């Protein structure tokens, strides 16, 4: 519905054991890219270069999400926390949610 | 009640804990006297000692941004090992360390 909202606000993380579980909620803006078109584009386009800088592709009017930087997950303190007491670490679950 | 000098303040701490060399006498004489024995053979003793201490601890849920203050050792290069024997054998400990790294609101 119109006047009902689609999700909460979650931004914590919690230490279980042998486990960390990190959670992060922000606030995203999108425009319109490219005004809604496909455009071919390469070096040429973007007013030549010497070859080792040529190239050839496409922008799109679609945007996209990426949360590939660690600080998008720890807070200093966090990472405090794991750098001063782990020798290790890998990730295992994700969860993705777009709301609002 | 908590001790002046710190630490936990209890009506039954721990409780002493006593030793000692049961005296061996020497040669008595062989004929009776009455005084005690003030001669005795010269002893001495040893052996091992354990002591297991378990102690709870409280975590921190700390919800504070930036990171903490920590103790920490210091890279830069020395003769010695801070806690650690020096050529001669002697183990030393070059400075007090307290308790209070971590923070909390009032």
């Amino acid at each position: 519905g119109v006047g009902s909202s689609s999700g909460n606000w979650h931004c914590d993380s919690q230490w279980l054991g042998d486990r960390v579980i990190t959670t992060s909620t922000r606030t995203w803006a999108l425009p319109t890219y490219n005004n809604h078109l496909y455009k071919q584009i390469s070096n040429s386009t973007s007013g030549g270069s010497s070859n080792d800088n040529a190239y050839f592709g496409y922008s799109t009017p679609w945007g996209y999400f990426d949360f590939n930087r660690f600080h998008c997950h720890f807070s200093p303190r966090d990472w405090q926390r794991l750098i001063n007491n782990n020798w290790g670490f890998r990730p295992k679950r994700l969860n993705f949610k777009l709301f609002n | 009640p908590s001790p002046l000098m710190g630490g936990f303040g209890m009506k039954h701490p721990p409780p002493q804990i006593l030793i000692k060399n049961t005296p061996v006498p020497a040669d008595p004489p062989t004929a009776f006297n009455k005084d005690k024995l003030n001669s005795f053979i010269t002893q001495y003793s040893t052996g091992q000692v354990s002591v297991e201490i378990e102690w709870e601890l409280q975590k921190e849920n700390s919800k504070r941004w930036n990171p903490e203050i920590q103790y920490t050792s210091n890279y830069y290069k020395s003769n010695n090992v801070e806690f650690a024997v020096n050529t001669e054998g002697v183990y030393s400990e070059p400075r007090p360390i307290g308790t209070r790294y971590l923070t909390r609101n009032l």
